[PDB]
């Protein structure tokens, strides 16, 4: 009945020394029924990464909508959209459905190509921006993620150390949520290289 | 909206905009139709003033309206696309509501009706 | 299950170096009607305890009769009723807390919030809260209703933790309580200007002050306030 | 309409060691967005080397602890001062809870101590009396924030030995009392940061063969 | 409507759909075909609210047939499934939404690969080796999770499908009057007339 | 949330806490609640956070266009009138509760506005879940003819009362001072009384702790030449 | 809220308390409920603060535009504009407004517009939650053609009693006097009116 | 929750998962869903945890009193009826119970009764109860024979819970196995579903849909 | 209903209107709401007619049995018996009762027992739906130690205003005077009190 | 439970009852016997709310067996049906009523006549040549109204019963997993093991 917990799933993002990380589980379900273990929730438009949790039809719709809008942006601006600018675009797009909203929890992650500064941000379903220095969490196990991140996180972690921290935050949070899991992906993002790693985890 | 009566009668009882539309048809490349005992053949002229043309991709002169009906034309090429699109939409609409594809006479009657409408509607040629 | 009809608002209290202070106004409201203007809501038990009650007044009068009966009963066959076997604040509270929890467990509550303030035999300060649900807790400062939201923040600036209690005199404590009552009169629509205040000290005993008024009120600044935005 | 229940917040945590057990809880008591008390003890020494906490609706919590303490007293009277073992206490609490099956104590109960072999023991209960012996259990407001951290740092879940890449698990080596207290303090510090109902103070009761010891630590007061 | 199942094997997609139509008290029909051919190599099965199911399916069919005539080209299964998803995602925030769940089985002639897409009435799309709607998956997925191989033949797929239907006929309370089974491969769409 | 506004001698000051929540969970520990409508007109928002931000930026945008159209510096009464008429039209469905303060050629101003569109005038105001705690401090220490230093002190003390006593409020105090004939000074994290203590243990993992199935480079670059 | 307007020999006086409540919390203890819609046409507001502010702002606009075209509007005209907004939008409004004004031709006039959007011309009017408690007192003590000082006393005493019994009323007593001489604002503090 | 019990040549196999949830929150992964009524009788937990724990422990006490009074092992028929009659008295009050009472006696042989909080009492060969019951039934129905060996029957019960644990969000943690003989039940260990899934995937070739 | 009791120099007087309504219909226009529970202890009834008649009959019984055993009961004792019935049965009763009596030791006394079953001893008391409209008037006009004639005028004027504004109140004004001299009944008709 | 049918022919009473037991989502059993022998020549079938059905049936069985032992005599079918009616009429005004409908088929050895009684959970009793409970009569009564004769043999009764079950299996939405059929005559009660 509650649209934000029909399909399940989680996203988490973190900042490190000259890097950012964003991760998600792979489950899609119909309440108790597991339907897919390959439903990735992180998308990218150029060097800007967007994770989306919530109602899966809206996840797909919003990805298509932001691909639409960032493609037109690039054609007109003659440059790739930056994380700070894209964050405002997500906020604007969500608020325009104020009284008939998309039931989602978006998360932005990326590095500004000019300043080199790591950037993350989060939103509620109607567009309010949370711009944290440390970490952003979203989904049906957001409470669990807050608990993991608050204790595991420390500032200025090197890329390969940040990978371990965010992976363990996701995995252990997901294992305490019925509607999350069935696989996981972690993106490690540096100024001009991005590595994608699929994690091994329990399949119940 | 633009409402100007472009197609009107003249003192001798002629509608010149309709008659001038026929002059555009006279300018178009030749099209011919011949029906046999068990077939119909549509032949079309291609003017050879245009070479260096890519014949794979250039709009062909005969167009399928449905799997069983075809349409060829003479006159303004851009105008014909609008009639072809409308005919194709109506063909699918007929299949959807009557549960039978259009007869050739019905499809003709529809296209002809669209053409007539554009001779006594305001703001259109 | 019922609904409160005639009601009393906030009760506020705090600990200081040698004892405790408790206060409550003298109003009995009938919804938004300020019906009864001479209601005493602080009820002393002996010379070592004061019980402050908010909420339903009919239930308050019942509790008052229970406490009166408790004093009568304690004196029965008790030669040390005015000495070693007198009622302690802790005895009075535990009894009330038992009654409150039992009544909520029968789905027929006494619709009140209660603070028991007093000094024990060994000189220790006693201050504890109980309500219609049977919920109990202790703190250096305690308040009910609106007082919880407005008085506690002010009283906690004087005594923020346990170690602040010995550093707090009776003059500083009473001053803080009186100021809190003024703030409640400014901001609670079911409050009155008239209130009672009780001090229970380990040296000077029980001092009960009636017919106190909120004074030193700031209203002059109202003359300059005009319209709701653009009116000059 | 009269609602006989309320919510006083609070978070508790029980961990069983090899020859010890700890039961910890924050000292903050609340209703809605107000603080009732910054120091209202929630974990209690019940005698016979047993510690108990019933978190949730504080009126029901106090009533249950009071009735269990009473049960310990009458167990001594009825059975020649025999020590009430932790397993026997656990079964007894089930019956106290299930007695109000159709008007429940609105609490999550945890007890801690040592079993009859001297090994650390923790038991966990639901409101109507279902129970289990457990190694690790958080209860109350911030339980969902604490348990996943404990799964990872006590039981080493999702941790494997470097070089093997998922083939060999990190071995489950025993933790000292100093080590457990470090994890308890970090659990409550993190919970205080992210949960509005958690804060003010942390009181830990440690149970060994020597008896029950107490430790107190300040938590953020905002 | 009730049971709709799908399985993608080595070289084909197989769709199985129940034959019963029940209007409350009585079973009005026991030979109903809950499917529409969208294009020569793309089939869609459907289940949901009465009336809306056939109305939605025929509407989609009309649109894909229109595209086919306009471009003289068959859209890929992926492209058809995306078009269908958008129509349902649009519909869920309408005045009166289409309460229709679909499976799309198609053979991609460009990639020479069978493809199965599962889409619910919200517009939730997933590509799967096997899928279902309603309660059908609750009874059949444990069997499919065990026996399924990506290199299965069409005959092996039909045998695994028979085992699924047998489990449904055993444990389901409703009599769905058997299933119509259709195969989608490089040669097009055909119906298995004995099942 | 705790927010206050205080008038003083030659201007007005506004302050806020820095905690934003989702139910009982703290989403952000250092949130920025002081928003700029125009250079010298600032406001603080309580209620639905997206609505408070959106209504601020919309009226702020229109205020900027109005300023350019009229060749005049924006007025607080204009921001107030535009905010209230927008909010009234939506009949409380836009959940924005604001304290609006600023200086303009007319003088210094302080207003409150509620979601249904009603407004009020005052020398001291408070809003949010910690408003009763803040108002208790304001009613105890406010006087006529406060200095700049006294007003900043009073405002931050009122926010502290919310921080320590309201569960909905916490972390830091943000302040903005708007004085007549001066630039508005925004003082982000003016007070920081809630820094987390050092943890007992480091939770940095050994490298190779997490099990990995597959690794691959992600192409973030555009289609390449040659 | 306790509000009233009373005609007297030299014109009309409006009176009000200053308390605005959200439930039992006093959100504003120094509210100004006497609002100007024209130079010598004012109103007392009761009901939804959002609604009555919105209505008053629209009326002020209408009368400003009326004045630019047709000169000074009558008090009857102002009441009619208030009524039109209240009657036509009765489903979506909670507003009880008293309109008071001074003409030189008509002198002091008072119109009350209750919830339904009806209009009633009266020698004096009372409204708001606190008014219920002073129907008896006002009916017994009102006289026509009172002096300025007598009318100030009548309103001060009346609103004093309304404040005393109504929890939703309180603070200072504000008054606005409308005569040929001009517009005068008065304020009376608790220490004054509580001892009456 | 997923619980099952089935009769076969060598007695009864009882298999259960270990997960308890409160909404979406996983409260425990280490729940004991087989209640050891006595050394000869087992009961399964589904519905209300307390209702099952409390009343099946109570059932053990009634069974012990029966054998003290009658000097003979209680039948599975009589034991199950004591529980079903008890819960029938409470019908309407809100008990939640779905359990299999399992035993192996001389006069009856291996016997299973499904007992339920609305008063139902059904004797049968195969029962499955819980949120993941439909998934386990599929594996059971297609592989069940009376002439299964003890080894193969134990695996079938393990494999059926794994199927449910994989697909049902509210089932998982670990698998507990029991084999009920005439001389009493025998415990066959706790099996973590995480480790078990990968092991079964490799050795069996199943779950090709999942990448490992 | 409009009811009141007022203590004065020589004792106490009870007053009431005579209107009983079922919705908007006046089921009885000549009701007697002043009821005798003892010789010089009477009460005014408001709320459910069934409840207040039942309660009054039980109190009259209790005081008759008290008198036979212990002699004349005090007014405080009568109020206590009323309270016990109202408090203990608060869930099932809708009753607002004013108790008035004359002792020789205590003289005139008035106790009011509102809906919840609390007791309040007062110099005078007002209750019923009509009382809301005379809180202001009564507070301004009540003095302690008035004469019989002054108290009759105070009640006559007070209930006149209550009747004027409250549709649920009306008919005749009944009064009962309690002094050392005895018990006197008074009645005042509409043509008398409407012109006040 | 679901379908229970009865028919009284020349010399016997035949009761047919479905075998399925469904707990919401799954069919837990397909061999359930929804009947109890009350006395050697009296059989009662039952359907209604779970638990209460078997509890009521076994309670009645215990009472009739007690009467049989006390008096060394078998009560007539009419007397048993009256006892059962009173128990249900009593139950309908209880704190929690038995939600149970029954058919009582008996052979009266005194009158040498078969007898069929239909009683619902309210205590509504009628003697009939054929009867049913729930929706069973809606599908079967038109067939029984046409073919029934009072002089039918047992074999003819079974054949008419087969036609009724076939119509149920065709038009009913639920799969009731066939029926167990039992015959009551002068020689007692026996089960037809192939139907
Ligand atoms: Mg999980
Ligand atoms: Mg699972
Ligand atoms: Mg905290
Ligand atoms: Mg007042």
């Amino acid at each position: 009945s509650d649209p934000s917990s029909i399909n399940g799933g989680i996203v988490v993002a973190m900042t490190g020394k000259d890097c950012v990380a964003i991760a998600c589980d792979l489950r899609l379900g119909s309440q108790s029924l597991g339907v897919s273990n390959k439903f990735e929730k992180i998308f990218h438009y150029g060097h800007v990464f967007l994770g989306i949790t919530g109602l899966a039809t809206d996840v797909t719709t919003l990805n298509e909508m932001f691909r639409y809008k960032t493609n037109l942006y690039k054609l007109k601006e003659e440059r790739a959209i930056e994380p700070e600018t894209f964050t405002q675009l997500v906020s604007s797009s969500l608020y325009e459905r104020r009284f008939g909203p998309y039931f989602v929890g978006p998360v932005v992650a990326g590095i500004n190509s000019k300043s080199g500064k790591p950037f993350i941000a989060g939103f509620d379903l109607i567009g309010c921006i949370d711009e944290a220095k440390d970490f952003i969490v979203s989904g049906t196990a957001s409470d669990q993620l807050f608990g993991m991140c608050e204790s595991l996180y420390e500032p200025n972690l090197e890329p390969e150390d940040l990978f371990e921290t965010i992976s363990q935050a996701l995995l252990n949070a997901a294992d305490r949520d019925a509607l999350s899991g069935w696989g996981a992906v972690v993106y490690i993002i540096k100024k001009d290289e991005v590595v994608k790693r699929y994690l091994k985890m329990r399949q119940d | 909206g633009y409402d100007r009566a472009l197609s009107i009668f003249s003192p001798d009882g002629h509608i010149f905009q309709v008659e001038y539309a026929l002059e555009a048809v006279k300018r178009g490349t030749c099209a011919v139709g011949v029906k046999g005992k068990n077939c119909v053949v549509l032949g079309c002229e291609r003017r050879s003033t245009l070479k260096l043309q890519d014949t794979r991709i250039t709009p062909s002169k005969v167009s399928k309206i449905d799997s069983h009906v075809v349409l060829s034309f003479s006159g303004l090429n851009a105008d014909s696309r609008i009639l072809i699109e409308k005919a194709r939409v109506e063909a699918q609409s007929h299949r959807l509501t009557l549960e039978d594809p259009v007869t050739v006479e019905y499809l003709t009657r529809y296209v002809a009706g669209v053409q007539q409408r554009y001779t006594q509607s305001g703001g259109v040629r | 299950t019922q609904q409160p009809i005639v009601t009393g608002t906030s009760v506020i209290s705090m600990k200081y170096d040698n004892g405790v202070i408790i206060a409550a106004d003298n109003l009995g409201s009938y919804g938004s009607l300020l019906r009864f203007n001479g209601v005493e809501r602080l009820i002393p038990v002996g010379d070592n305890t004061v019980v402050g009650i908010s909420g339903d007044i009919s239930d308050m009068q019942h509790i008052e009769r229970l406490l009166k009966d408790l004093v009568t009963e304690n004196a029965y066959d008790n030669p040390l009723a005015d000495a070693e076997e007198a009622l302690e604040p802790s005895y009075i509270f535990e009894y009330l807390a038992t009654v409150m929890y039992q009544r909520r467990s029968k789905m027929n509550p006494l619709w009140n919030a209660i603070i028991v303030a007093g000094v024990q035999s060994n000189g220790d300060q006693f201050l504890r809260y109980v309500n219609l649900l049977g919920v109990t807790y202790s703190s250096p400062t305690l308040a009910t209703g609106f007082g919880a939201h407005m008085a506690n923040p002010l009283l906690r600036k004087v005594v923020d933790r346990e170690s602040d209690i010995p550093k707090t005199t009776v003059q500083v404590a009473e001053e803080a309580i009186v100021n809190a009552m003024r703030v409640l009169y400014y901001r609670d629509a079911r409050s009155s200007r008239n209130f009672s205040l009780a001090i229970i000290d380990k040296n000077t005993g029980l001092t009960f002050k009636k017919n106190l008024q909120v004074e030193n009120m700031k209203w002059d600044f109202a003359k300059d306030i005009k319209g709701y935005g653009t009116q000059k | 309409q009269f609602n006989p229940y309320g919510d006083n917040g609070g978070t508790i945590l029980g961990i069983a060691g090899e020859d010890f057990a700890v039961l910890a809880g924050d000292t903050r008591n609340i209703t809605d967005y107000s603080i009732n008390s910054r120091y209202e003890p929630k974990v209690f020494d019940c005698g016979d080397n047993i510690v108990m906490s019933a978190n949730g609706f504080a009126a029901d919590g106090d009533a249950l602890v009071k009735r269990f303490k009473n049960s310990v007293k009458w167990y001594h009277f009825d059975h020649n001062d025999k020590k009430l073992s932790i397993n026997s206490a656990a079964r007894n609490i089930q019956h106290l809870l299930y007695g109000k099956r159709f008007f429940p104590y609105y609490v999550h109960t945890i007890i801690a101590g040592l079993d009859e072999d001297g090994k650390g023991a923790v038991y966990s209960f639901d409101p109507v009396g279902s129970y289990e012996r457990e190694q690790c259990r958080a209860g109350g407001a911030a339980a969902s924030l604490i348990m996943p951290f404990l799964d990872n740092q006590v039981n080493f879940k999702n941790q494997y030995e470097p070089g093997t890449n998922g083939k060999v698990k990190k071995p489950l080596k025993y933790l000292s009392v100093e080590e457990v207290i470090k994890l308890v303090r970090d659990s409550f510090t993190s919970a205080t940061e992210r949960h509005i109902q958690v804060g003010d103070g942390l009181e830990i009761l440690i149970v060994t063969k020597d008896g029950v010891r107490k430790e107190f630590y300040e938590l953020k007061r905002d | 409507m009730d049971i709709i199942l799908g399985i993608r094997v080595q070289d084909s997609v197989i769709l199985a759909s129940s034959k019963a139509v029940t209007r409350g008290i009585s079973v009005l029909k026991d030979s109903d075909d809950k499917t529409r051919q969208l294009s020569p190599h793309t089939l869609m099965s459907f289940a949901g609210e009465a009336g809306d199911t056939v109305q939605f399916a025929e509407y989609i069919q009309a649109n894909i047939q229109l595209y086919s005539i306009r471009e003289d080209y068959e859209l890929s299964p992926q492209a058809v499934s995306s078009f269908v998803r958008q129509e349902l995602a649009k519909s869920i925030r309408s005045r009166r939404p289409y309460q229709v769940n679909v499976l799309i089985g198609g053979y991609d002639k460009k990639k020479n690969k069978p493809e199965l897409y599962q889409i619910d009435y919200l517009g939730t799309k997933v590509e799967l080796p096997y899928g279902a709607h309603g309660y059908s998956g609750f009874y059949t997925f444990s069997l499919l999770d065990h026996h399924y191989r990506p290199d299965m033949t069409t005959e092996e797929g039909l045998d695994l499908l028979k085992l699924c239907v047998q489990e449904l006929e055993k444990r389901m309370p409703m009599d769905f009057k058997g299933v119509i089974v259709k195969i989608v491969d490089k040669d097009g769409i055909r119906q298995v007339d004995d099942f | 949330t705790t927010i206050v506004g205080v008038k003083f001698n030659n201007g007005v000051v506004i302050a806020a806490d820095t905690r934003s929540t989702q139910g009982p969970i703290v989403a952000d520990k250092n949130c920025a609640k002081l928003h700029r409508i125009s250079p010298k007109i600032w406001c603080a928002g309580a209620g639905t956070a997206a609505d408070t931000e959106a209504v601020t930026q919309l009226i702020g945008s229109n205020i900027e266009l109005h300023s350019l159209y009229t060749s005049r510096e924006p007025r607080v009464v204009s921001a107030l009138q535009m905010l209230k008429q927008h909010l009234f039209k939506y009949q409380g469905h836009i959940g924005a509760y604001l304290i609006v303060a600023g200086v303009d050629p007319t003088g210094s101003h302080l207003f409150s506005i509620h979601a249904h569109g009603s407004t009020d005038v005052g020398y001291y105001l408070s809003l949010g879940s910690g408003s009763l705690a803040a108002m208790a401090v304001l009613e105890s220490h406010w006087k006529q003819d406060l200095t700049k230093e006294e007003a900043i002190k009073l405002a931050s003390d009122a926010i502290q009362a919310g921080i320590w006593n309201d569960l909905g409020s916490g972390s830091n105090v943000d302040v903005c001072v708007m004085e007549i004939g001066k630039d508005a000074e925004y003082l982000r994290n003016y007070l920081t009384p809630n820094v987390r203590e050092e943890k007992q243990k480091s939770y940095k993992f050994p490298r190779g702790t997490t099990a990995v199935l597959k690794e691959s480079i992600v192409n973030i670059c555009d289609i390449q030449e040659e | 809220t306790s509000i009233m307007a009373v005609t007297f020999k030299d014109g009309v006086i409006l009176g009000a308390d200053s308390r605005t409540t959200t439930g039992a919390y006093i959100a504003n203890r120094v509210t100004d409920k006497l609002t100007r819609v024209h130079d010598k046409i004012w109103c007392c507001r009761s009901g939804s603060a959002a609604d009555t502010q919105a209505i008053a702002d629209i009326v002020q606009y209408h009368l400003e535009l009326y004045t630019s075209q047709y000169g000074t509007p009558s008090t009857e005209t102002a009441a009619s504009v208030f009524k039109e907004l209240c009657y036509e939008n009765k489903d979506n409004l909670t507003a009880g407004i008293i309109v008071a004004g001074y003409d030189d031709k008509n002198k002091g006039e008072v119109y009350t517009i209750p919830l339904g959007g009806s209009v009633h011309k009266l020698p004096y009017a009372i409204a708001g939650s606190g008014s219920t408690f002073i129907y008896g007192y006002c009916d017994k003590n009102f006289r026509e053609n009172m002096s300025k000082e007598e009318t100030v006393d009548f309103i001060k005493h009346s609103l004093s009693q309304a404040i005393k019994w109504d929890g939703s009323s309180g603070g200072v007593i504000r008054m606005v006097v409308l005569t040929a001489a001009g517009v005068e604002r008065l304020i009376f503090y608790p220490d004054e009116y509580e001892q009456l | 929750t997923t619980t099952l019990a089935f009769r076969f040549q060598g007695g009864i196999i009882v298999a259960v998962d270990s997960r308890a949830t409160a909404g979406n929150w996983v409260a425990s992964q280490t729940v004991k869903k087989v209640i050891e009524i006595n050394p000869f009788l087992l009961g399964t937990m589904a519905g209300g945890a307390a209702d099952c724990q409390f009343w099946e422990t109570w059932l053990g006490s009634q069974c012990r009193l029966h054998e003290l009074r009658e000097k003979e092992r209680i039948s599975v028929a009589a034991a199950s009826k004591i529980l079903s009659n008890l819960v029938y008295q409470y019908k309407g009050a809100g008990l939640s119970m779905g359990t299999m009472i399992c035993g192996y006696t001389r006069k009856e042989g291996p016997t299973i009764y499904y007992v339920d909080s609305d008063g139902t009492r059904l004797k049968g060969d195969i029962f499955c109860v819980g949120s993941g019951q439909t998934f386990a039934y599929g594996v059971l129905d297609s592989n069940y024979k009376w002439d299964l060996s003890v080894e193969d029957a134990l695996y079938l019960g393990k494999r059926s819970i794994l199927a449910a644990a994989h697909r049902d969000a509210y089932s998982g943690g670990s698998v507990n196995l029991y084999h009920v003989t005439e001389d009493g039940w025998i415990y066959h260990g706790n099996h973590d579903v995480g480790e078990l899934f990968w092991k079964v995937k490799e050795e069996e070739g199943s779950f090709n849909n999942v990448i490992g």
